């Protein structure tokens, strides 16, 4: 994926 | 709390357009001289990599110039691995070229790149 | 054959320059405008992660602008979610902008912030 | 590790 959550 | 949204080829697909500009000689605004030899570039990019290029284009004197010479002791091959390295992140050190990168990159104040040269230099 | 060094967080720490410059303003070349609310940014920059910038300043006649006006109807804070966006890789997308960052990212021609828009949507 | 080897 070219896309990621992570901490705001 | 907020969670947020990262796009992980961003940051490298910004570098693949600059370097595909810096190749098209697009928005190119500066020209590097080493004995005699030229290298087309943009100023942001340099400074973003390269201390002394970032206290070249800080100095109210020096931000207008088209033309910037270096120490023509330098090797231009060197500057032009170094360069390639600010538009690609990859970096191509070899046995016949290490110690010309090496000079070349403390000449230009990039500390990762000569800590990278100390350490294959102190491994073989 | 030959093998290659590449570092890690090279094309990130460039970006994370490049947006220090921008902060500070130094070697800022252009002022996008919407709804008279301003914001400099880098041409190169501009160039490398827009359609509609990347067509404007590869126009000979509009390549050297130094203000350049958007659509007064597009959301300036939309602009300003994908003008960090740019300088970042990340993407402030929220319940209450997602639309209008959606229609912005269509006007810059910013393709793969449109589709991980209509993946939210599609997903909500 | 900042640096890593990959294929040329
Ligand atoms: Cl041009
Ligand atoms: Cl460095
Ligand atoms: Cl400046
Ligand atoms: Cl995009
Ligand atoms: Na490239
Ligand atoms: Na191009
Ligand atoms: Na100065
Ligand atoms: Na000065
Ligand atoms: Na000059
Ligand atoms: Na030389
Ligand atoms: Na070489
Ligand atoms: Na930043
Ligand atoms: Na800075
Ligand atoms: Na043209
Ligand atoms: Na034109
Ligand atoms: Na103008
Ligand atoms: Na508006
Ligand atoms: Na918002």
């Amino acid at each position: 994926s070219d896309l990621y959550l992570r901490p705001g | 709390p907020d969670s947020q949204i990262q796009f992980t080829r961003h940051a490298s697909d910004v570098l693949l357009n600059l370097n595909r500009l810096r190749s098209r000689d697009i928005l190119t605004d500066v020209v590097i001289v080493v004995s005699r030899e030229q290298f087309r570039a943009h100023k942001t990019v340099l400074m973003a990599c390269s201390g002394l290029f970032y206290s070249i284009f800080t100095d109210q004197l020096k931000r207008n110039l088209s033309v910037i010479n270096l120490d023509p002791e330098i090797n231009p091959e060197g500057f032009n691995i170094l360069l390639d390295f600010m538009y690609t992140s990859r970096l191509n050190l070899r046995e016949g070229n290490i110690m010309a990168v090496m000079a070349t990159a403390m000449y230009l104040q990039m500390e990762h790149v000569v800590d990278t040269c100390r350490k294959f230099i102190k491994a073989s």
